[PDB]
């Protein structure tokens, strides 16, 4: 039973982000803090509404067709009818079952992406101030307040100002 | 309590909700995501909507008892439809009769859409028109098919029929037509003189000739007679002929024939006053989805049949608590 | 000898094997993986196993020959069956005869999948039944199919025969019947008197009605004779009605219908005592592969057919030394 | 001819390696070792049986049919029959080649997924210990014998007790 | 001017072109490549290439003229081809006939490749050989289908016809055969003495057996009259037996048979003198793409009809600026 | 509207490099370069070239079929002729764009993970003498002349030859 510790999207989902589907929860001087990022999160959503309009990409209007019920026994020509549209079904069933299933695959494939695309951005503005912790998060070898945690999300942190002292803080 | 003033712990993360859905992968059989949406649907109102289509219910009518004009369908004549529905409750009361390749001529007939009747001033020398049967009482006076004539001698003989039509019109038209079978040797006789008539109609290109055969078959409203229905479909510039010794039940005229999104469905579902682009025999159904397992059989713009009766599409990303 | 004591070196790995196999991708046409495995089944046993499905070996018999009654195929009577095999070897012995459209009827008896016969009383009034002939040899006396009765004038006359048999069961009643064209103009007068005899089998809303054809075909076991087999299927609550002048080969009885997963082979293979569920005419074949290219024709729980002889499916990695 | 150096996943694979799919090899002052992650090992197999079961996921039972052979010409019926099962026969076989192909494309991408995966877990747990070679392996800038590689197998390896003695390596 | 000697900057890139192209993915609907190629083959030379495939072009003739003996279609006599080409302009100058199943010996004939033709010696006792009719002109003088012999009266009479023609060859052999339909019950005992003609054609196990109809048909070249055709195959080892009573329109021979690639196709489009595997009525397309929507109508090795116009697949990275 | 400072592949292409796909631009005390990555862009191409062949793995020869187009109306059979032809080419529709879409996004992913794979090889030949930039690029914390830059494009860059001199840039 330990709070207290935040921790990352390492094997653990934030039921507490209701704003957002991607963010970062941070703990600092002044606390704790929590904040979604929307373009993460519009990027997954722009992806996902895109594959369920084209699957939803409007339906096929048939007219008159075959008949597929029959009332009496025939043999020959009706087996045909029946062989034609049970074929028909067989391989329409099998392209929605590989459908979904590729789909759901590459849904899922494109969320963790965003996921880890938006923690490498966060690495690479980092440099050498920070240090992974394993997690999902980093440790941040400096004073950090609020506003230096909002550069952070806002992609306006400056790496140099805090150069010399995380360096001092991680070695010497 | 609090944390060190001299450094901060950012963490990256995504949500995550208390209610996941399980959806199928390649990778796995059973992942849970944070939400999915079905892409087959599986239920009816169990009402066929009226609109957009056409919907020409035939009550105790079926499209061919409409065609060829049994009274009680009368109210049918010179009708249109999207989607003509028949009923399973319908019932024949005219002359009893057989349609060699019923199916075909239902087809066809479904497709053009009309049942739009032009007369034709068809010349019929030597013979009576008009016949009528206790089978096909129309009020309390026997009567028969509107859209046929029962031939018959006059005086005491029933010379060779012989008649044409041509068709200098810019339509297909079709021709529906009979050939008589009484049951009795001496009925055949009786009506047409000759002892085995013959029907043979004809275009340029093709023909069609049938001979009656008496025998007595099971007892219909009455009669164990019978009679066949044959049609011919005369194209623009060609000529129809009619050439008969007897047992000619014929055209009075042709429906004008059509090609279009016209079909036929069979179903007992209740029409509804709402609106609905896919029809299936069940009623109506959405076509927001994909796919659909109600029924093989639809009208419209549909979802496609399949055979799953679900599949969840994820609309969000693996679900981790 | 020996590395630092200061530091250390840990390197990750995956394994690999001296004996890899070729797969393809949508990357590369020719990957080495680790392992991989058929998914298509391209060999047979070559013998079609009795179990679980219910094989009925025709031999000398078509189902056809099993279902008139030809005397060799007399073993066969009530037969039913999952699976009919007929085999290249059969052979008739009867009467010489034809089906129009003897592939219904071959089809819809297969898939109705027994020839479970009742006799009914029909009274034939002023005929001789049971007709013989020496092309239907049942022991070293005249014979004829078991299911048919050949009937033929009595006294001097051929009266119109004129019966009725109502289906007042709950099934589909399958009746089998005949027309016979002798090959002279003296022999139609010599069993049935009348000179163009007709045969007319109707129910309430279909009928058939044939007349036969005089004329010499192909001597065929002594005969240039033939007979031409029809079928009439009545519903439950319908009639059969048997008009005919002559020259009618007769039902003894109906054929109760079924429906179900019964069908009907052709081959050659041996019939096996072993066990398999997919039945192809090259022998029985395994049901573990989700394809196969064996044979189109299959029967049971069987891999799709496809072209290809291989697919492989990766179950390892790529294959690196 | 050289003997001595241990190697990674870059551009090798271990045949040596025999009671696993992924696993380490290490040198140090005891000399060298190697051991199979069961993990990564049961994961990349799981994921391969689930693929290997859907595409086994139990045969279509067809019955009465059309026929498929004729021994009499007879044009319009029978061609139709012919073109039904042809166009059958060409659409499943297009779907079982391109099945195979995605699969296979699957496969490998798991596959190689899974030891990348091992890789940056390994590399999180060790911090600024130690150092990629570029060659799947990590230099660990500290004594590091049998029992401390074990704990990096193990997940308990704790990177605090040898960071000062692995920077003092590194660097100064 | 110039960066710091102390360090260097190394970027990695990848190429970007002024010109992308959009196409089509999983992601998204619209998304900029460097390059991309069509997939979907969208045009025809509008020619039919002679080469590599055997193209006869049948100008004025359909295929079953060419098989009849049409005078104007005696060029085609023993003819071959891999494709036949009909032509919307394409006439019939001979006796007005019909072919109930026009279209199965339209395919089957256009199957078999060949008009290639042997004469047989049929004898025909009592009948007079070789009529001929002004509906036929060969030359000035009145004629008829060069494969077909019009039988009728000798002296006074026809006697029942009655012959017969074993195949004792390795190959199937073709029969046309044919039924006069006189116009006039006059017209009937003109030429055949007999009321009511019949033909029955028979081999061992299949008969087709047909009744004349008098009648009059629309006058077509000068006539009212028709003759219907129909065909019967005889397999190695059977025997092809003719009886018929009157209005026998007999064959002179047989039609070889084969099995192979040949077909036929309806065009108007010119005939090329260049190359190409694939063939629709459009003309000749390439083949280097996998998929057309130039016509659902093809033969050869051609890609796949779909309904899209255009498809894209990228052959290059995204385009970024 | 700044001249003068390059950048790498996020979010940017070059428009000047026509002899490669992927490649190197550099700036040093000598100037500025650039140089294209033959291995990257041959493996690019070796694997759309791959798709294109297998995509047009040749044609299906068909010869005679069934009618399509009719003069006369017949019913039933005409009706069953036209349906088994309509649902074949509605299949092989869907099997045409699911293709071009799944190949699609697969080309663009490979393309892209070939350009992810030639920074990571970089990063990985530079151990502690470069930082990543952010933006596509490494700051190379050591004189590295034409001479230099082009050992690392040759991937015959020594590391150690430079590391005192990196790492003292970097920290001290
Ligand atoms: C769970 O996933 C489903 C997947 O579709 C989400 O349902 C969809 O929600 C969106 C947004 O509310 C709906 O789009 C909207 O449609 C209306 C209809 O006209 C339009 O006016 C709006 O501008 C917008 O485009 C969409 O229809 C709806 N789909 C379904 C099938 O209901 C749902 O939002 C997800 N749930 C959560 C909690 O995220
Ligand atoms: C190479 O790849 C194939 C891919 O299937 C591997 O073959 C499979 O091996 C497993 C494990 O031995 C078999 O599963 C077992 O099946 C039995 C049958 O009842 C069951 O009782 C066991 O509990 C287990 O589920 C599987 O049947 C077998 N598949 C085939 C087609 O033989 C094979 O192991 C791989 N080779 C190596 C060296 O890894
Ligand atoms: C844009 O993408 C298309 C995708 O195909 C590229 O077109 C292809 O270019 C290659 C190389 O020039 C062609 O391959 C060559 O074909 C000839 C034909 O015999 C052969 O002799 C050569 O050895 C080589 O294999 C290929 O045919 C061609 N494809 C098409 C459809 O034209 C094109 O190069 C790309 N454009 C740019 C600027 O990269
Ligand atoms: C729609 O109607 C069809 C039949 O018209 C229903 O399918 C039948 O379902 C019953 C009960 O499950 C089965 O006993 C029958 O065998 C089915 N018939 C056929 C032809 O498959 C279907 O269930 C209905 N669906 C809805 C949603 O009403
Ligand atoms: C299973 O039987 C079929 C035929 O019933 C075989 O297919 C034939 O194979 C031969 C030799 O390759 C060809 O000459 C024929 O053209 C094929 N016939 C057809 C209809 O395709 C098939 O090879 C057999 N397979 C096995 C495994 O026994
Ligand atoms: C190839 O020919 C076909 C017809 O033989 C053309 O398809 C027709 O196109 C016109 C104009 O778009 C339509 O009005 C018809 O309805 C189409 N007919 C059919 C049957 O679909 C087709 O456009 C031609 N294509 C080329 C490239 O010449
Ligand atoms: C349909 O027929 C029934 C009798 O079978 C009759 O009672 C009913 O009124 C009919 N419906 C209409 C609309 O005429
Ligand atoms: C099948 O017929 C042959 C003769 O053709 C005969 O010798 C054999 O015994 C028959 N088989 C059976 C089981 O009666
Ligand atoms: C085809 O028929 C027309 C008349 O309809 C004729 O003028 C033309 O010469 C004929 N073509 C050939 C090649 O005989
Ligand atoms: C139906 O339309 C035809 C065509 O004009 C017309 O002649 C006929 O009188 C109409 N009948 C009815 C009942 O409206
Ligand atoms: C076959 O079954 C029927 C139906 O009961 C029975 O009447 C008949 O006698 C049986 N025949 C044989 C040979 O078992
Ligand atoms: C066509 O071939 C047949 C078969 O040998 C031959 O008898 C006939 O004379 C040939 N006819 C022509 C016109 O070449």
């Amino acid at each position: 039973g330990i709070f207290g510790a935040i921790a990352g999207f390492i094997e653990n989902g934030w039921e507490g982000m209701i704003d957002g589907w991607y963010g970062f929860r941070h703990q600092n001087s002044e606390g704790t803090g929590q904040a979604a990022d929307l373009k993460s999160t519009q990027a997954a959503i722009d992806q996902i509404n895109g594959k369920l309009n084209r699957v939803i990409e409007k339906t096929n209007e048939k007219f008159h067709q075959i008949e597929k019920e029959f009332s009496e026994v025939e043999g020959r020509i009706q087996d045909l009818e029946k062989y034609v549209e049970d074929t028909k079904i067989d391989l329409w069933s099998y392209n929605a079952e590989l459908l979904v299933a590729l789909e759901n695959q590459h849904t899922i494939d494109l969320t963790d992406s965003e996921m880890n695309k938006l923690f490498e951005k966060t690495r690479r503005q980092l440099r050498e101030n920070a240090e992974d912790m394993g997690n999902g998060c980093f440790k941040i070898y400096h004073k950090c307040d609020n506003a230096c945690i909002g550069s952070i999300r806002n992609g306006t942190y400056d790496h140099d100002v805090y150069r010399d002292e995380a360096l001092n803080n991680r070695f010497q | 309590p609090g944390n060190d003033n001299s450094t901060a712990t950012l963490c990256l993360g995504h949500h995550a909700v208390p209610n996941g859905t399980l959806v199928k992968t390649i990778t796995n059989d059973q992942i849970e995501v944070t939400n999915a949406t079905e892409l087959v649907q599986s239920s009816s109102t169990g009402k066929i909507c009226n609109n957009p289509h056409r919907i020409l219910d035939g009550i105790n009518c079926t499209l061919i008892d409409a065609l060829l004009g049994d009274p009680h369908c009368d109210g049918f004549q010179n009708e249109t439809w999207d989607l003509f529905v028949e009923r399973s409750k319908a019932f024949s009361n005219c002359y009893p009769y057989d349609v060699p390749d019923y199916a075909s001529l239902r087809s066809l007939v479904a497709s053009s859409g009309t049942l739009e009747f032009i007369n034709e001033g068809f010349t019929w020398t030597g013979v009576t028109q008009n016949g009528g049967s206790n089978a096909c009482k129309r009020g309390p006076d026997s009567g028969f098919f509107s859209r046929l004539n029962w031939l018959y001698k006059s005086g005491s003989a029933y010379p060779v029929l012989n008649v044409t039509m041509p068709n200098n019109d810019n339509f297909d038209k079709l021709y529906i037509w009979g050939v008589h079978h009484p049951s009795t040797d001496q009925e055949q006789t009786n009506l047409y003189v000759q002892a085995s008539g013959r029907v043979t109609v004809s275009t340029k290109r093709s023909q069609q000739t049938i001979i009656p055969n008496i025998g007595s078959r099971p007892w219909v409203r009455g009669l164990s007679s019978r009679i066949s229905i044959y049609w011919t479909i005369v194209k623009p510039g060609d000529i129809l002929v009619i050439n008969s010794n007897g047992n000619l039940i014929a055209p009075r005229g042709y429906f004008k024939m059509r090609t279009g999104k016209s079909s036929i469905m069979r179903s007992d579902a209740p029409i509804g006053t709402c609106i609905s682009e896919c029809i299936t025999p069940n009623g109506s159904i959405p076509n927001d989805k994909p796919f659909q397992n109600v029924n093989k059989i639809t009208y419209g713009a549909c979802p496609k049949y399949v055979k799953q009766n679900t599949l969840k599409l994820a609309t969000g990303m693996r679900n981790v608590p």
